[PDB]
This record gives C-alpha cells, structure tokens and sequence, in this order.
C-alpha cells in the first residue's frame, strides 16, 4: 500500500491515477497510445 | 550556445497568459538547448539552458523521467 504511495508521490501524481497507469502497464489495460516497455535481469532479479 | 542566442535575436515577441497576469516571451528551442528571454512590459528576464541542465533539473522535477533531454526540448 505504502510503497505504490510512494512511488506515485515522488512522481507527484494522484493515487488512483498512478495506479489507472499500473492497471493499462500490468494488467494489459493498454490503449493504442499506451507504449509500455519491460525490463529484467534475473541476475539481479531487479524487474522495472 | 551562440547559436540560441543568434536565433534568439532573430525570434519575434509572441503572448502569454495566467490568471489576470500575461508576459511577452520569445524562445529559441534546441536539440542542444534553449535561449529564453521575457519580459512584463516593466522589467526584462534572461536564461540560457544547455543539454547537462535540462538532465539535471528534468530528473530533479520528475525523478523517474529516463528520457535523453532531446526529448524533454522537443516536447
């Protein structure tokens, strides 16, 4: 909870409207606009 | 740089507007920069911007934000 918060706030945007832009990135909620790009090591297990 | 400042010169005025205050601008854009200079009709307001402090102050204003700073000027 805390750390989506976190996240949002530092970028400066709404809770709610930060997380519209995770459900289009991780839920496949996309539009044709919407260009989401994925990235991993599994080295470092660092997803971002 | 010389180069936002000599296409600087050759920039017309334009308008600008918020909330019952308005500024005459003009502005030459870059791939390397930007050259700004404004005024109120009272006093005149200068800066300069090259590609290191548009990283610095992009990242500084929006932390996250991993564009080339190409992006940030053409935007």
């Amino acid at each position: 909870e805390s750390e989506i918060s976190q996240e949002a706030d530092d970028m400066a945007m709404e809770k709610g409207k930060y997380v519209g832009e995770l459900r289009k990135a991780l839920l496949s909620g996309a539009g044709p606009a919407d260009v989401y790009t994925f990235n991993f090591s599994k080295e470092s297990c660092y997803f971002f | 740089m010389e180069e936002l400042e000599q296409g600087l010169l050759m920039q017309p005025w334009a308008w600008l507007q918020l909330a019952e205050n308005s500024l005459l601008a003009k502005v030459f854009i870059t791939k390397q920069g930007y050259a700004l200079l404004v005024s109120d009709l009272q006093q005149v307001w200068h800066e300069q911007v090259d590609t290191s402090v548009v990283s610095q102050r992009a990242k500084e204003l929006n932390k996250r934000l991993t564009a080339p700073p190409a992006a940030f000027l053409c935007h």
